[PDB]
């Protein structure tokens, strides 16, 4: 019935939503080391003065 | 993703350029004070 | 000239303390290419 | 029952699990903005040689 159907598609959204949250955690990992990278490219510049 | 990353390179060289020459241009006025402090 | 022999290591500690800056720069680039 | 009770179990566990998505989506999103601005400081600091 209707809780039966609802019950299958909320286990589905739980399973989808772990797993977007592993990748948006790798996706900011990969941001900060981006931001690090640059963060540090410009103290280099910023002695050049 | 924005602007220059090794664009960086090329101005950071070109900033070793114009500092590096500003020691040897910090020098040939000194051609003038290691012999006119001598006269 | 002495205390001026420094007329190069300071600049050398800032002509190279700008080399602080990039490969600890590789460092968070080939991570991201792991 | 058994069925009542697990579809409100489910229905937490979603909420929980959006708000962990929302906040990573939000940190991401001020990650972009904080990126693009030293970038664009960067961009002076290698290029307003004028001093």
């Amino acid at each position: 019935g209707e809780l039966l159907s609802k019950n299958y598609h909320l286990e589905n959204e739980v399973a989808r939503l772990k797993k977007l949250v592993d990748d948006l955690e790798d996706e900011l990992y990969a941001q900060k080391l981006k931001y690090k990278a640059i963060s540090e490219e410009l103290d280099h510049a910023l002695n050049d003065m | 993703g924005a602007a220059s990353m090794d664009a960086i390179k090329k101005k950071m060289q070109m900033l070793k350029l114009d500092k590096e020459n500003a020691l040897d241009r910090a020098e040939q006025l000194e051609n003038e004070v290691a012999r006119l402090k001598k006269l | 000239i002495q205390k001026k022999r420094q007329n190069k290591d300071l600049i050398e500690l800032q002509a190279l303390i700008d080399s602080h800056f990039e490969a600890r720069r590789k460092e968070e680039e080939e991570l991201v290419a792991l």
